[PDB]
C-alpha cells in the first residue's frame, strides 16, 4: 500500500520468480 | 586423509571468501541467504543512519551472524576443494623429469636419447632401463621386470609386470628395480585415467548427480514454501496491530530454509569424491557411484582378476597309450614362441625334467597361432602335422575333426585334476591325444571372507569363466561364491549384463582384458582393474589401484555414506525447524501479540535474545556438521529397514531434539555473558 | 488427434443423463412411495399448513414450550434465510447475546433451577431447529404447568410421547419436535 | 463422554470398511480396463451413439480431455447462471446473477470445491440447482476419479505409453459409481424425511400467527451426490445443517459414509490392482491415525467448550453455539472434522462458533494438502505425492535408489512432485496476503480479533484446497472476494490436475522393477510413521505461522 510495501512486494517476487527458475532448471 | 591440517585450513580461508561475491548463483538455497544478509546489512546501515527508528545494533548483529553463516557454508565448500585439492598434488607423482629415451627399432636396438615427452604421439616406442621413472602408460610387448607401484597406488611391494599376457601393464611414475622395460604409448599425455582424475578436480566442472539435483530441487522447493510463509507472515502481524520488522522476518526465514544440507551437500559430494580416492578406487562420474548403492549382482572374473595370474604348471600325466619324452617333446614347442604364462611354464617344467634342448624357438619358421578367448586354440606347425593345444572342449571338437574317438580314462583324469583344483590344459600329438597338464593357480586372500561380508550386505556374486564347469565348482568351494557361469564364451557375459539390465536390475563387475571391453564399457558400475589394458581402462567408469577383485564393497560403502549422509543432513534440516519455530515465533510477536508468550516452551529471557540464538545455532550447527560431511555417516551392512529406523531414530527425534538443546545454551551464554 | 466431436457428445450426454433421468427418477420414485415426507413432512390441518415437522416455528408465547434461539435474517426462524450467528467464542456481542437469553429465560421462567440448558440459550447452526432433549423439556416443564393448568406428570408423558429417540443411544440425541408437540398439546387441551 | 465419542470412531470406521470392501474390487475393475458384471451390450451400443471407441491414448491427450470437458462445463455453467430467469422451472422469478457471482460459482461447482458464497433458497431456481449444480457434481466428481484412475493405470502398467480413454473412464464412473449409490442414497433420504418435489414456496401461518415461507425443490438429488461424490454446497444455505437436508442422525451417518465410502474405495483399489493389499493398507493406516487423533482432539476442545457460558449461568460448558440439536457435539465434532479432510463443503455447525483449537484442528487438516481421506480422487493423488516425497527421503536414508513399487523416481517426477505440492500453500498464503492487505478484503469480517484472520485465512485455505466449507461470517458476496476465490480455486485445482497427469506420463515410459533382497519395505508401522511424520512436518512448517496469528493466538488469548 506504500512505497516500502510495494518494494517488498517486488523483492519477495523477484525472490519467488528466481526459485521457480532454478526448480525448472536446476540441470 | 587428514581431516583439518591447520596450514590448509589458514590457505583455503581466503577461497572462502573468494566465492562470497555472487558466485553463489548456481546455490539457490544460500543465494536466499546471502540476498538475506545483503537486505538486513543495507536495512541496518539505514537503520543507524537515522531513517527507520529502532535497535540497530540487534539487526546488524543479524546480519553479522547470516554474513558468518554464509561464510560457514563456504567454509564448507572450500574445506572440501581444499581437501580434493591435496590429494589431487598429492597424486601428481614424480613424472616431470620428462627424461625419456626415443627408441627407433621395435627391439632392443639401442637407441638411448634424451628428448622431451610432450610430443610423444600415439604409435610411438620408448624403451628404458631400470632405476628410472617411466613416462606415461606403459603396454609392455617384450620383456619384464619388477616394478615400485608406491608412489601410484600408495603401497611398496615387489610386483612382477612381463608382457605377451593379460598382466602387461605399466602406469607412469613407478620406478623400476631390475631389468629394461618396453612402453608402448596408447594414449596421449593429459588424455591418461591420472590426468583426468588430477585434471577434473581443478576445474569447477561438477556435472551433478541426478540424485543431487532431484534433492536440489526439494531443497529450492522448501525455501519457496519458507519465503511464502515469512513473506505473508507481514500483512498478518499488520493487519494485527505494529508489524513486525524485516530483519526479524529475515532472521525466522534464515532459520527457517534448509541451510543445513543446502550449504553442506556440495562438500558432501566433493568429501564423497575425496573418500572414493582415497580407497585407491578413482570415478570420474559420481553418476554411477550414486547408482552403485543399488546394485544385486557381481560379476568376476578368474585367470587373472580373483587368482593372482601366472598359471603355473605342477606336474606333467600320461595315457595308457603315450610315453613321456612324448609328452615333452610337444609340450617344449607347443607354445615356444608365445609370452603366455601357461606356454613358459609348460617349457621351463619340461626342461626341468628331461631337458630336451630341441630347437630355441623354431627350426626355420612356424605359423604361431594366437590364442583367441573365443575359440581357446593355438598351435605350431612346422614338422609335425597340424599339433595344437587348447581348453578340453576345443580339444574335443577338435578330436571330432581328426581322431573321432576320445579316451574316456582320460576324461576322468581331467575330471580328478579339476576336482583337485587345476586348470586343464591339453595338447594334441596330430591325431589323438596324450594327456591334460595340470596348472595348480594361487587365489588371492581374504576373498572368502570379503564375499561373505558381501552376502551378509546382499549383492550376489556371481563367477564368470570359461575353463570348465568342474573348475568353477572348485574354485567356487574355495572362495564362497553363488551361482557361475562356466564353460561360457565371452560374448555370454556380454549377453548376460544385457540381460540383467532388461530385468530392472543394475549389474556390476570387474575386469581387466581387451575382449572384456565391451562389457566394461556396457556395464553400469564397472570398475577397471590396475593390471589392465588401456583399452579396459577407458571403457570401465571407474578404476582400481589395489589390484583387488572385491573393492565394489568400499565402492558400495562410499555411495550409500554418500546418500545416507545427504539424506540424514536434509531430515535433521527438517527436524530442526520446529524448535525454530518455538523460538522465533513466541519472540516475533510481543508487543502486537503478548498472548503468545505462553508457548515459550524452553523459557528464553528476551524476544531479541531469542531470535539472536536462533540464528547462531542456524550457523553453528553447520559448522558443527562440516566434520559429519567430510567424513560421511557411519554404515553398516543390515536390514533396510532396520537401517531406515536407525537413521529415522538418529536423524528425526534426535534431529529435533538437538535443536532445543542448542537454542537454550546459546540463549543461556548470551545471558550470563549479559550482552543481550 | 483434435477430438472435438467426443467431447461433445460426452458433455451432451452426461448432462442429459443426470439432468432429466437422475434427478426426474429421484423425484418420480419419491412422489411415488413416500410423498409425506418427501413433500416436507407438513402438518395439515384444514386448508391451511400449521407447519413442517422438521424446519420448526418460533415460540415467543410462554404458554407454548420454547426452542433454541435463531439467528436468521430479519425474523426469527426465517427460512428464507438459514444459517447460524456465526459468532466466535471470543465475541463480547456473542457474549452479551448470551447474557441476554439467560436473563429472558430466568426472568420467563421464575420456578426452575438457574442453571439454563445450553440449548435453550446458543443458536441452533442452521436457525430452523425444532429439537431440544427432554432435559430442557424437563426444566421448561413449570412455565408451562402455571401458564396453562394441567399435570406435570401428563406433561412428561405427552413429551415422553413425542420424543424422537435415535435407533443408537449416541449416533444423536434425545430430542422432542418441538412444532408437533405444541400443536398436539393445544388439540389435546382444546 | 469420552468413551460415546471412541465408540462412534469406532463404529463409524468398522462399517466404513465394510461398506468399502466391496466396492474396492469393483473400483479395480474399473482401473484394469475391466467392464462390469452387468454392460450386456449397452456399453457398445452406447459408445457407438456417442462416437468414442476402446482406444488408448496418452498422458497429453487425457489431460486435454479432462481439461477440455471442464472448460466445457465451465462455460456452460457461467452462461446458464448468468442467464437464469430465461430458463423454465423458476417459481419463485428469481433473477439472473451478477457477472462475478455467476463466475465465482460455476468455478466453485466445476472445480470440485463448492464454496456458496450465496443464500441458495433465495438466489437460484430449481432449474438452476439441476442442471448448473448437480450435473456438474457428477462430472467433477468423475474427472476427479478418473484422474486417480489414470494415475493407478501409470503405476501399474509396464512401458505401455498410453493411459485408456478418458472418454469411456467418464461414463463408466458416472453412470455405474456416482449414479446408482446416490439413486440408493438418496431414496434413505426420502425415506428419513429429506425433500424432493417441484412446488413453489409453500406459504405456511405459524402456531402463534406469524408469516413464514418453506422453501421447496430437489434437495435429496443434491443431496446424495453432494455427499458420494465429496463435492460441497446444499440447496440452501445451511449446507447439511438444514433439517431439510439433514433430517436424523442416521441420514448424517449415511452422509458421513457416503463422504468416505470413495476415497476408502480408491485405496482399496491401489490395493487390489497393484496384487498385494499391503500397499492398499498402509495408506488407509496413513488416513486413519491421524484421522483419529484429530477426532478425538475436536472432540476434545469441543467437549471442554468455552468457560464463559458455565460463568454465565448455564450448566452446560459444552459449546453448543451454532449447532444442531437433534445432532451431539461429538457427532458435529467428527463430521466437521471429516468434511474439513475430505475436501467436503457440509458444514454440520457453522465452523466459526467453535472453539479456537476446534477450529485450529480442522483448519490445519485443510491447510496440510486435502489428503487424510482427501477428496475424490484428489485426496488419494496428493497423499501419492507425500509417498513420492516419503520414498525419495527413505531411500535417501537407506543407501538405495528412490523407487516406488519398482518404478525409480526420477528427476522430472521430482520436479512435477514438487510443483504439485507448492500449487495450494503459494496459492493459500497469497490469497490471505492480499485478503488482509486491502480493506475490501477485510471490510467482510464478522468476529474481531484474531478470530477474522482466521475467517479469512480459513476461507481462502477452503478456497485453494478446494474444500469448500466456510466459517460463514465472511461476507464473500463482494466482487473482489468472488474473483479472488474463484481465480484461487480454479488454478489450484487444475495445476494441481496438470503436473499429477505429468507424473503418470513420466511413470508410464518406464518400466517397473521385481522386489529382492534388500529393498525397502513399503508397508508397515516404521513406514505408516513416516509417511504421517512426512505430511505432518510439510503441512506443520508452512502454516504453524499463519495457526499462531490465528486460532492460537484466539486460544491463548
Ligand atoms: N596359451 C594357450 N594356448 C592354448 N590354450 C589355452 C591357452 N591359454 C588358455 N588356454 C585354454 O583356454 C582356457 C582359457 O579360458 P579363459 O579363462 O576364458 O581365458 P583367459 O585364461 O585368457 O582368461 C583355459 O581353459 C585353457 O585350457
Ligand atoms: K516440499
Ligand atoms: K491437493
Ligand atoms: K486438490
Ligand atoms: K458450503
Ligand atoms: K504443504
Ligand atoms: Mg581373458
Amino acid at each position: 500500500m506504500s512505497a516500502g510495501v510495494i518494494t517488498g512486494v517486488l523483492l519477495v517476487f523477484l525472490l519467488l520468480g528466481y526459485l521457480v527458475y532454478a526448480l525448472i532448471n536446476a540441470e | 586423509a587428514l581431516f583439518e591440517p591447520t596450514l590448509v585450513v589458514q590457505a583455503l580461508k581466503e577461497a572462502v571468501k573468494k566465492l562470497n561475491p555472487q558466485a553463489q548463483w548456481r546455490n539457490p538455497v544460500m543465494f536466499i541467504v546471502w540476498i538475506g544478509s545483503l537486505l538486513t546489512t543495507c536495512i541496518s546501515i539505514a537503520m543507524a543512519s537515522g531513517a527507520m527508528p529502532g535497535n540497530a545494533l540487534f539487526s546488524a548483529a543479524i546480519s553479522g551472524w547470516l554474513w558468518i553463516t554464509v561464510l560457514f557454508a563456504n567454509f564448507a565448500e572450500a574445506l572440501a576443494e581444499g581437501r580434493s585439492k591435496a590429494q589431487a598434488n598429492s597424486l601428481k607423482g614424480v613424472k616431470k623429469t620428462a627424461f625419456a629415451r626415443k627408441l627407433r627399432e621395435p627391439k632392443y636396438g639401442a637407441a638411448a636419447d634424451k628428448v622431451p615427452a610432450d610430443q610423444l604421439r600415439k604409435g610411438d616406442i620408448v624403451l628404458v632401463e631400470a632405476g628410472d621413472i617411466i613416462p606415461c602408460d606403459g603396454e609392455v610387448i617384450e620383456g619384464g621386470a619388477s616394478v615400485d607401484e608406491s608412489a601410484i597406488t600408495g603401497e611398496a611391494a615387489p610386483v612382477i609386470r612381463e608382457s605377451g599376457g593379460d598382466f602387461a601393464s605399466v602406469t607412469g611414475g613407478t620406478r623400476i628395480l631390475s631389468d629394461w622395460l618396453v612402453i608402448e604409448c596408447s594414449v596421449n599425455p593429459g588424455e591418461t585415467f591420472l590426468d583426468r582424475m588430477i585434471a577434473m578436480v581443478e576445474g569447477a566442472q561438477r556435472r551433478k548427480t541426478p540424485n543431487e539435483i532431484a534433492l536440489t530441487i526439494l531443497l529450492i522447493a522448501l525455501t519457496i514454501v519458507f519465503l511464502l510463509a515469512t513473506a505473508t507472515l507481514w500483512p498478518f502481524s499488520a493487519w494485527g496491530g505494529n508489524a513486525v520488522s524485516v530483519t526479524v522476518l529475515v532472521a525466522l526465514l534464515v532459520c527457517l530454509i534448509p541451510t543445513t544440507i543446502g550449504g553442506l551437500l556440495s562438500a558432501i559430494g566433493v568429501a564423497g569424491m575425496s573418500r572414493m580416492l582415497g580407497a585407491n578406487v578413482i570415478a570420474t562420474s559420481g553418476r554411477a557411484v550414486e547408482a552403485a548403492g543399488d546394485v544385486d549382482v557381481l560379476l568376476l572374473d578368474k585367470t587373472g582378476t580373483i587368482t593372482l595370474g601366472n598359471r603355473q604348471a605342477s606336474e606333467f600325466i600320461p595315457a595308457q597309450g603315450v610315453d613321456e619324452k612324448t609328452l615333452a617333446d610337444a609340450a617344449q614347442l607347443a607354445s615356444l614362441a608365445d609370452e603366455t604364462p601357461e606356454g613358459r611354464s609348460i617349457v621351463i617344467l619340461a626342461k626341468q625334467r628331461f631337458n630336451l634342448r630341441e630347437r630355441d624357438v623354431q627350426s626355420l619358421h612356424a605359423t604361431f597361432v594366437p590364442f583367441t578367448a573365443q575359440s581357446r586354440m593355438s598351435g605350431i606347425n612346422i614338422d609335425n602335422r597340424m599339433i595344437r593345444k587348447g581348453s578340453v572342449d576345443a580339444i574335443r571338437r577338435h578330436v571330432e575333426a581328426n581322431g573321432g574317438h576320445f579316451p574316456t580314462d582320460v576324461d576322468q583324469k581331467v575330471d580328478q585334476v579339476a576336482r583337485q583344483g587345476a586348470t586343464p590344459l591339453v595338447v594334441v600329438e596330430g591325431s589323438r591325444v596324450l594327456g591334460v597338464i595340470a596348472l595348480k593357480d594361487i587365489v588371492k586372500g581374504g576373498i572368502k571372507e570379503r564375499f561373505a561380508q558381501l552376502r551378509k550386505m546382499g549383492i550376489k556374486t556371481v563367477m564368470i569363466t570359461g575353463d570348465n564347469r568342474l573348475t568353477a565348482a572348485a574354485i567356487a568351494a574355495e572362495a564362497g561364491v553363488d551361482d557361475f557361469l562356466a564353460e561360457a564364451t565371452p560374448e555370454a557375459k556380454l549377453a548376460l549384463i544385457r540381460q540383467y539390465q532388461a530385468e530392472g536390475r543394475l549389474v556390476a563387475m570387474t575386469g581387466d582384458g581387451t575382449n572384456d571391453a565391451p562389457a566394461l564399457a556396457q556395464a553400469d558400475v564397472a570398475v577397471a582393474m590396475n593390471s589392465g589394458t588401456q583399452a579396459a581402462k577407458e571403457a570401465g567408469n571407474m578404476v582400481d589401484l589395489d589390484s583387488n577383485p572385491t573393492k565394489l564393497i568400499e565402492v558400495v560403502h562410499i555411495g550409500k555414506q554418500m546418500l545416507m549422509t545427504r539424506g540424514s543432513l536434509t531430515t535433521f534440516s527438517i527436524a530442526n525447524d520446529v524448535a525454530k519455530y518455538f523460538a522465533i515465533i513466541p519472540a516475533a510477536f510481543a508487543a502486537t501479540y503478548p498472548q503468545l508468550n505462553a508457548l515459550n516452551i524452553m523459557c528464553l529471557h528476551s524476544p531479541d535474545s531469542a531470535i539472536l540464538s536462533a540464528v547462531i545455532f542456524n550457523a553453528l550447527i553447520i559448522v558443527f556438521l562440516i566434520p559429519l560431511a567430510l567424513k560421511g555417516v557411519s554404515y553398516k551392512p543390515l536390514t533396510a529397514s532396520a537401517m531406515l529406523r536407525r537413521n529415522l531414530w538418529i536423524y528425526g527425534l534426535g534431529g529435533l531434539l538437538v535443536p532445543f538443546i542448542g537454542i537454550k545454551v546459546i540463549d543461556l551464554l548470551l545471558t550470563v555473558c549479559g550482552l543481550v | 488427434m483434435s477430438g472435438l466431436r467426443p467431447a461433445l457428445s460426452t458433455f451432451i450426454f452426461l448432462l442429459l443423463i443426470t439432468g432429466g433421468v437422475y434427478p426426474l427418477l429421484t423425484t418420480v420414485l419419491g412422489q411415488w412411495w413416500f410423498p409425506w415426507q418427501a413433500n416436507g413432512s407438513l402438518i395439515r390441518e384444514g386448508d391451511t399448513v400449521r407447519g413442517s415437522a422438521l424446519i420448526g416455528q418460533n415460540f415467543t408465547g410462554n404458554g407454548y414450550f420454547h426452542g433454541r434461539p435463531s439467528a436468521t435474517a430479519e425474523m426469527p426462524y426465517n427460512p428464507q434465510a438459514s444459517g447460524g450467528s456465526n459468532l466466535a467464542v471470543s465475541n463480547p456481542e456473542l457474549d452479551k447475546l448470551i447474557a441476554a437469553r439467560v436473563a429472558a429465560l430466568r426472568a420467563a421462567n421464575p420456578d426452575a433451577s438457574a442453571s439454563v440448558p445450553v440449548e435453550l440459550v446458543t443458536a441452533s447452526a442452521s436457525g430452523l431447529d425444532n429439537n431440544i432433549t427432554p432435559q430442557a423439556a424437563a426444566w421448561q416443564i413449570p412455565r408451562v404447568a402455571k401458564a396453562r393448568n394441567l399435570s406435570v406428570e401428563q406433561l412428561t408423558q405427552l413429551i415422553a410421547k413425542y420424543s424422537q429417540q435415535p435407533l443408537v443411544k449416541y449416533i444423536g440425541q434425545p430430542v422432542v419436535n418441538i412444532v408437533e408437540l405444541n400443536l398436539a398439546l393445544d388439540k389435546l387441551d382444546e | 463422554m469420552a468413551a460415546q465419542g471412541f465408540l462412534l470412531i469406532a463404529t463409524f470406521l468398522l462399517v466404513l470398511m465394510v461398506l468399502a470392501r466391496p466396492l474396492g474390487s469393483g473400483l479395480a475393475r474399473l482401473i484394469n480396463d475391466i467392464p462390469l458384471p452387468g454392460t450386456t451390450g449397452v456399453e457398445r451400443v452406447l459408445f457407438r451413439a456417442l462416437g468414442v471407441s476402446d482406444r488408448e491414448m496418452n498422458w497429453k491427450q487425457y489431460l486435454c480431455a479432462i481439461l477440455g470437458l471442464n472448460m466445457l462445463g465451465l462455460a456452460v455453467l457461467f452462461f446458464m447462471l448468468l442467464g437464469q430467469h430465461y430458463l423454465p422451472l423458476n417459481p419463485q422469478q428469481l433473477p439472473g446473477l451478477s457477472w462475478d457471482l455467476a463466475l465465482n460459482t460455476a468455478v466453485s461447482f466445476v472445480t470440485n470445491t463448492n464454496w456458496q458464497s450465496y443464500s441458495g433458497e433465495t438466489t437460484l431456481s430449481y432449474f438452476s440447482q439441476m442442471a448448473g449444480l448437480t450435473v456438474q457434481n457428477f462430472l467433477s466428481a468423475a474427472s476427479g476419479i478418473a484422474v486417480i484412475f489414470a494415475l493407478i493405470r501409470a503405476f501399474t502398467r509396464q512401458s505401455m505409453s498410453t493411459l485408456g480413454n478418458a472418454w469411456v473412464d467418464l461414463l463408466r464412473i458416472t453412470l455405474w459409481v456416482l449414479v446408482p449409490v446416490a439413486l440408493l442414497i438418496a431414496l434413505f433420504f426420502i425415506q428419513q424425511g429429506a425433500l424432493q418435489n417441484f412446488l413453489p414456496y409453500q406459504a405456511v401461518n405459524t402456531v402463534e400467527g406469524a408469516q413464514q415461507l418453506l422453501p421447496m425443490g430437489p434437495v435429496a438429488s443434491q443431496e446424495a451426490i453432494k455427499m458420494l461424490g465429496t463435492n460441497g454446497g446444499g440447496f440452501f444455505n445451511a449446507n447439511s445443517s438444514h433439517p431439510f437436508e439433514n433430517p436424523t442422525a442416521l441420514t448424517n451417518f449415511v452422509q458421513m459414509l457416503a463422504i468416505f465410502l470413495i476415497p476408502t474405495a480408491l485405496c482399496f483399489a491401489f490395493g487390489e490392482v497393484m496384487g498385494d493389499r499391503r500397499q492398499g493398507r498402509m495408506l488407509l493406516w496413513a488416513m486413519s491415525v491421524i484421522f483419529v487423533i484429530c477426532v478425538g482432539v475436536v472432540m476434545w476442545a469441543e467437549v471442554q467448550g468455552n468457560p464463559h457460558l458455565l460463568a454465565l449461568g448455564t450448566d452446560s460448558s459444552i459449546n453448543m453455539e451454532g449447532k444442531e440439536s437433534r445432532f451431539g457435539v461429538l457427532v458435529s465434532s467428527l463430521f466437521a472434522v471429516v468434511t474439513t479432510a475430505a475436501s467436503c463443503g457440509a458444514v454440520i455447525a457453522m465452523h466459526d462458533s467453535f472453539t479456537a483449537l476446534g477450529g485450529m484442528v480442522p483448519m490445519w487438516l485443510m491447510q496440510i494438502g486435502e489428503v487424510v481421506f482427501g477428496g475424490v480422487g484428489s485426496g488419494l493423488y496428493g497423499m501419492m505425492l507425500f509417498v513420492l516425497l516419503a520414498v525419495f527421503i527413505a531411500g535417501l536414508m537407506i543407501g538405495r535408489t528412490p523407487e516406488y513399487l519398482g518404478k525409480k523416481i526420477d528427476v522430472r517426477e521430482m520436479k512435477l512432485t514438487a510443483l504439485a505440492i507448492l500449487v495450494t500453500p503459494t496459492l493459500v498464503l497469497m490469497g490471505a496476503a492480499l485478503a488482509m492487505m486491502t480493506d475490501a478484503g477485510r471490510s467482510a469480517m464478522l468476529n474481531p480479533g484474531p478470530h477474522g484472520f482466521s475467517e479469512v485465512l480459513y476461507a481462502v485455505s477452503s478456497a485453494a484446497n478446494n474444500n469448500g466449507s466456510a466459517f460463514a461470517g465472511l461476507s464473500a458476496n463482494s466482487p473482489f472476494w468472488n474473483c479472488l476465490l474463484a481465480f484461487c480455486m480454479f488454478v489450484g485445482r487444475f495445476g494441481v490436475i496438470i503436473p499429477v497427469m505429468a507424473i503418470a506420463g513420466s511413470l508410464v515410459s518406464k518400466k517397473s522393477q521385481a522386489a529382492s533382497s534388500g529393498t525397502l519395505p513399503t508397508h508397515g508401522p516404521l513406514f505408516v510413521g513416516l509417511l504421517i511424520g512426512t505430511v505432518l512436518l510439510v503441512g506443520a512448517l508452512t502454516f504453524i505461522p499463519a495457526l499462531a496469528l490465528g486460532p492460537v493466538a484466539e486460544y491463548l488469548s
